[PDB]
């Protein structure tokens, strides 16, 4: 009967595109299903069974199918999606490992590199090999283009 | 950096989509119980008139 | 009262230019008065409290609704009434009540048709 509450403001910005047509069908589904909850009263009533039964002649049969009805009990359908939870948890730990993790370490390496980048020898106090070893992608490269001056003039 | 953190902020609210889903196939059933409860309930009420009509 | 004079200049507004479809002002008169419109539409046998009826015409004419597409307005509507009849059924209550919008019952409904716009 409880049902989790939920802010599609933030939930919106969770899906790859890759499944998201879909994802946007699921939420589709969901408003029709609350909408159709919403509509049907929570109980269906009872019967007059008494009085019906005074405005009936075969009044025994009445009797019968009250007892009867009374008798039956709607099978209780069942879940078969704890599955979805099985999906919490894998999608959990591929989250949490990869995604989460890779953003450690790499952060670790972006924090080392802003530490190098925040303390550069001022460039007055510098020499070429201190910049070739600084932007390596200012190296004028020797060796595919070995003879001077190693970039071509353009 | 800051594409790192928000990025991993993401991935801390994940849980939503699943959730949502979940929600979904609740009450799904819920839904359906109360409308097999109705038919049942309905159909014998309709049982019971064609005897009163009569 | 409150709700409706607004709209009752504003719908006047819009009449008054509607023969023919360019500055700002006459831009928004015309899509503030589409909106109203596409507002007032109503289906059979569906009437509506007084209250819904208030935070309708509320969302409506204050001004939450010039983004959203005209041809929505309608699904918008039946939407937010869906919300706003189960879970802020104690402000509606508060106005039928005491038959008037105050300023905190005004507050309470503008946070919530934000809120509910918000997820669109």
């Amino acid at each position: 009967l409880a049902l989790k509450t939920i802010d599609w403001v933030a939930f919106g910005e969770i899906i790859p595109r890759n499944q998201k047509a879909v994802a946007n069908s699921l939420k589709s589904w969901n408003e029709t299903l609350t909408s159709r909850l919403a509509t049907l009263p929570e109980k269906p009533p009872a019967i007059d069974w008494a009085y019906y039964k005074a405005n009936v002649a075969k009044a025994g049969l009445v009797d019968d199918f009250e007892k009867k009805f009374n008798a039956l009990k709607v099978p209780i359908p069942e879940d078969k999606y704890t599955a979805q939870v099985d999906a919490e948890e894998k999608e959990d730990v591929k989250s949490c490992a990869e995604f989460l993790t890779q953003s450690k370490t790499r952060i670790q390496e972006y924090e080392k590199e802003l530490e190098k980048m925040r303390n550069i020898i001022p460039f007055d106090q510098m020499t070429i090999e201190d910049l070739n070893e600084v932007f390596p992608e200012t190296k004028l490269d020797k060796k595919k283009y070995p003879y001077w001056p190693h970039r071509p003039i353009e | 950096i800051d594409m790192e953190k928000s990025q991993q902020a993401l991935v801390q609210k994940r849980h939503y989509l699943f959730d949502v889903q979940r929600n979904n196939i609740a009450m799904a059933l819920e839904v359906t119980y109360r409308e097999r409860l109705h038919r049942v309930y309905r159909e014998v009420k309709n049982r019971l008139d064609y005897h009163i009509s009569v | 009262k409150q709700v409706a004079g607004t709209m009752k200049l504003e719908l006047a507004q819009y009449r008054e230019v509607a023969a023919f479809a360019l500055d700002a002002a006459t831009q928004q008169l015309l899509s503030r008065g589409v909106r109203l419109t596409e507002l007032l539409k109503q289906g059979q046998y569906s009437p509506m409290a007084i209250e819904e009826q208030v935070a309708v015409i509320y969302a409506g004419v204050r001004g939450y609704l010039d983004k959203l597409e005209p041809s929505k307005i309608t699904k918008f509507e039946n939407a937010f009434l869906s919300h706003v009849i189960s879970q802020h059924q104690a402000l509606l209550g508060k106005i039928r009540t005491d038959g008037k919008i105050s300023e905190e019952s005004d507050a309470k409904l503008k946070e919530i048709v934000t809120n509910f716009l918000a997820g669109f």
